[PDB]
């Protein structure tokens, strides 16, 4: 589901990140809701202060400064969420996720326990199988001629065609598949 | 003014605090646009077989084939007996071996000793 | 007339207050809408090269380059304006117009009179001509400033041919903003300037003055007190 | 906790409501932040902020500032957390 990269983060973006990271340290820090409130709103103060400079090179001054601010202050143990990179739980489900492929290997006794499901993914595969050479057909006619200069793909540009590069996406295992 | 972080080898610096992220050239940009196509299109070759549906077995990467024989075969034929090299492989290799020589030899002599001179005890060592 | 320094680049317009307005249209153009067409670049090439060989006479300038050098080695200070010749017969019109769009920036430009100028007169004028003029940087490439570190160095161009010797000698010295600049001006007042032509010789209260004067030690010598934004050249020139 | 697609609408919708920059009745599932109401970028981070505090996962900032639409931010919450209904 994440979204292509940019080859560098615009300064706009670069101060957003700040802000949140700011935000969430603070949040980390400000543990009771009312102190997070009062002192979130001084945070936004500060980002509208210096919210229209004009010369690029004293905002660009300014926000290395604050990401200096930031380290110095940031919290040894900033709160993540559960789920979260550095999280209590994640990847805790990983190993319960297994890939669709394995299904075929299945012997047809198992297969056999659940025959409208092997039918339904066999309606799957058939989808799959007939829309792959379009799909290849299409990301050549839209690649330019060096290459592909960023990993965002086009979408399906006419009815009864897929998105180019869709099986993996689509049939990714469930995030608590149990 | 805040303590500055000083980065180590451990420790590297985080690009947030990073001096050359906000001294930016066009070059630089230049660069960095070169650099994610060509990871687009290395992503770009790896999806399309990854998605392949007639595709059974192993994508086999490239980096990984040079990372293993790199790191195994070619040592050695891109190894020169060098000052450097020929030092440290007399220390590293023979080096410890004496220190343990001498550390064992030691000790064993100074046992032998107190056992010719019966200024030992094995009351009840019966079980060598 | 233009003059262009290690921090500062100026072009400014003599002119009668009457004629204020075409002098405003003009300086938009030239800050602006320049050419920098290829033949004329290429004529400009030989020009500069020919004035990077004049330049090599002058000592005191040579001097002077010589311990932005030393002093400010490893830095952007010690480079030249005029620049190395093999930069000047490599440049190109790319190059010129990048540092074009870089280097003159709105913020960074300020637009100054003196003289019989209305304020109000100025402003309207430069909102009609200078508006355009915009502080974006393109593709967010924002230029940086950089301290520059103060190395004490010696720079010895030994030229026994040459007739009289050249010798500039600095410390490290206040910024511009530094408070320090006024006390340390003072100091060097105090120290003084002489020249061989000055009429005062002896009795005049620059010790060094005086005895340079009595003894003939130099043809002349004078202190000065060279400001960066960071960093500072604080020290004296003598040719003796 | 079935989460189901209409229960993230109402609770995107609930924070959306609850934020005092928003006028709760011009609130609609494609109110661009942007462009129909006032917001702009700060408070496009704050209400992903407030939004992921919500429903206790957090947002991917360059997924984050691509949202936009109250209707994005719940079909994005569906796709993370695979509601189908």
């Amino acid at each position: 589901a994440f979204s292509a990269p940019a080859a560098y983060l615009t300064h706009q973006q670069k101060v957003l990140r700040l802000y949140k990271r700011a935000l969430r340290h603070l949040e980390s820090w400000c543990v009771h809701r009312d102190k997070y409130r009062y002192f979130a709103c001084l945070m936004r103060a500060r980002f509208d202060e210096h919210k229209n400079e004009k010369d690029m090179v004293k905002a660009t001054q300014l926000l290395r400064q604050a990401e200096e601010e930031f380290w110095y202050g940031q919290h040894p143990q900033p709160y993540i969420f559960p789920e979260s990179p550095g999280g209590t739980s994640y990847e805790r489900y990983e190993c319960y996720k297994v890939p669709e492929w394995c299904l075929d290997d299945w012997h047809p006794s198992e297969k056999a326990m659940y025959p409208d499901y092997f039918a339904k993914r066999e309606q799957w595969k058939r989808l799959r199988r007939e829309s792959w050479e379009r799909e290849v057909k299409q990301l050549q006619e839209e690649t330019p001629p060096g290459g592909p200069r960023t990993e965002a793909l086009p979408p399906a540009r006419k009815e009864g065609d897929l998105p180019p590069l869709w099986w993996h996406i689509v049939t990714r295992p469930r995030e608590r598949p149990m | 003014s805040f303590p500055k972080y000083k980065p180590s080898r451990l420790a590297t610096l985080p690009a947030t605090l990073d001096p050359a992220e906000y001294d930016i050239s066009p070059e630089t940009r230049k660069a960095q646009a070169e650099r994610l196509a060509i990871r687009s299109r290395l992503k770009r070759e790896y999806l399309l077989q990854y998605n392949d549906p007639n595709r059974l077995g192993v994508i086999e990467d490239p980096a990984l084939i040079r990372w293993t024989y790199a790191r195994s075969a070619n040592i050695y034929p891109n190894f020169r007996p060098t000052p450097k090299t020929s030092l440290l492989g007399a220390l590293f290799g023979i080096g410890p071996l004496f220190f343990w020589y001498y550390v064992f030899k030691t000790d064993r002599d100074k046992k032998e000793k107190l056992i010719q001179e019966g200024k030992l005890d094995q009351t009840f060592n019966i079980s060598y | 007339n233009a003059y262009s320094t290690r921090e500062h680049t100026a072009y400014y317009i003599k002119a009668l207050s009457k004629d204020l307005p075409k002098a405003v249209e003009l300086l938009a153009d030239i800050v602006q809408n320049c050419s920098l067409e290829d033949s004329q670049i290429e004529k400009e090439r030989d020009v500069i090269l020919q004035e990077l060989q004049e330049n090599d006479s002058s000592m005191r300038d040579v001097v002077f380059d010589y311990l932005h050098a030393t002093a400010f080695q490893g830095t952007p200070l010690a480079q030249s304006v005029e620049g190395p010749s093999e930069n000047v017969r490599k440049l190109s019109r790319a190059d010129l117009t990048e540092y074009v769009s870089q280097h003159y920036k709105a913020p960074r430009m300020v637009l100054a009179a003196a003289g019989g100028v209305e304020h109000r007169q100025l402003l309207d004028l430069a909102q009609k001509h200078f508006s355009s003029l915009s502080g974006t940087y393109v593709e967010d490439a924002v230029p940086a400033f950089t301290p520059c570190r103060f190395t004490g160095s010696e720079i010895r161009h030994r030229d026994d041919a040459l007739p009289l010797a050249h010798v500039a000698i600095a410390v490290e010295g206040p910024g511009w903003a530094n408070p320090d600049n006024v006390p340390l001006q003072v100091a060097n007042a105090i120290i003084g300037h002489y020249d061989s032509t000055y009429g005062g010789g002896t009795h005049m209260s620059s010790t060094l003055a005086s005895v340079a004067a009595t003894r003939k030690l130099c043809q002349s010598f004078q202190t000065f007190n060279i400001c960066y934004a960071e960093t500072g050249l604080l020290g004296a020139h003598f040719v003796c | 906790p079935p989460l189901t697609l209409e229960a993230i609408k109402d609770r995107v919708l609930y924070v959306l409501k609850l934020y005092d920059k928003i006028d709760p009745e011009k609130l609609s599932v494609n109110s661009h932040f942007m462009k129909d109401l006032g917001l702009d970028s700060l408070d496009q981070v704050e209400i992903i902020m407030a939004m992921e505090d919500e429903f206790g996962f957090e947002i991917p900032d360059i997924d984050a500032e691509k949202l936009m639409c109250p209707q994005e931010i719940v079909d994005y919450i569906a796709d993370k957390k695979d509601v189908y209904e």
